[PDB]
């Protein structure tokens, strides 16, 4: 899982 | 679908300092990964202010982490155009309150020409007296102006995110249009302002892309993980840039 998909998901 | 530019006047992040350590030499090396440490932390600040922004939220994920890869560095610029007209009258390039650009940095950043291509757009924000309504709904613009050559997983629901903040920016100038005269008048400037800035970040991410892959240059964590996907897209001219008047 990407930065960008942890950031968003969070 | 939807005041949408109030809540975009109250979500803007606050501004960041770069951690610019003024006793180590003035490299371009050293410079350059000064500002791609501020660029890495100000794009943690791009994604939080993209998930509270009205409708982004609607796009599917897939679509949301494409949009802020295509459009990063226009995002990035924008700012930074907004921060040295605000703070400085244009008169230098205010990447952080502890790095603020005078000729010699401008120069030991090895991005002069660069450089003066952006002062060049804040030397527009002064011309055109840039409202910060205006600037905030332009930036949402930049965030939907790239996009796939074959579309978005939800071409329709981006189409109408970005038809939406069109009609704010045309009611905010018909409310307001400012020193430009005419409402229809001041619309035309910001929208060939907004057009002009795919040539700056066209030439911005070249020389990004040249640093990112031959390099003592570092990058941010953040970065890395943007630029490996985006480098190979827009080199492949996956990329395409959305005009509001054609070239
Ligand atoms: C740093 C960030 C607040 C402002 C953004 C956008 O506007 C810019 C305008 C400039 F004049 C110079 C840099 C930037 N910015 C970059 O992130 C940047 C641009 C090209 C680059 C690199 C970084 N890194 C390299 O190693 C060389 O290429």
């Amino acid at each position: 899982k990407s930065l960008l998909q942890q950031l968003l998901t969070e | 679908y939807f005041s949408p530019v109030m809540v975009l006047e109250n979500i803007e992040p606050e501004i960041v300092y770069a951690g610019y350590d003024s006793s180590k030499p003035d490299t371009a090396e050293n410079l350059l990964s000064t500002l791609n440490r501020l660029a890495g932390k100000q794009m943690i600040q791009v994604v939080k202010w993209a998930k509270v922004l009205p409708g982004f939220k609607n796009l599917p994920l897939e679509d949301q982490i494409t949009l802020i890869q295509y459009s990063w560095m226009s995002l990035l610029s924008f700012a930074l155009s907004w921060r040295s007209y605000k703070h400085t009258n244009s008169q230098f390039l205010y990447f952080a309150p502890d790095l603020v650009f005078n000729e010699e940095k401008m120069h030991q950043s090895a991005m002069y020409e660069l450089c003066q291509g952006m002062h060049q757009i804040s030397l527009q924000f002064v011309r055109l007296q840039l409202t910060f309504e205006e600037y905030t709904i332009m930036k949402v613009l930049l965030l939907l102006s790239t996009i796939p050559k074959d579309g978005l997983k939800s071409q329709a629901a981006f189409e109408e995110m970005r038809t939406n903040y069109i009609k704010e920016l045309r009611k905010m100038v018909t409310k307001s249009p400012n020193n430009s005269g005419q409402s229809w008048q001041r619309f035309y400037q910001l929208t060939k302002l907004l057009d002009s800035m795919h040539d700056l970040v066209s030439d911005l991410l070249e020389f990004c892309f040249y640093t990112f892959r031959e390099s003592k240059v570092e990058f941010p964590a953040m970065l890395v993980e943007i630029i490996s996907d985006q480098l190979p897209k827009v080199e492949s001219g996956n990329a395409k840039p959305l005009y509001f008047h054609r070239k």
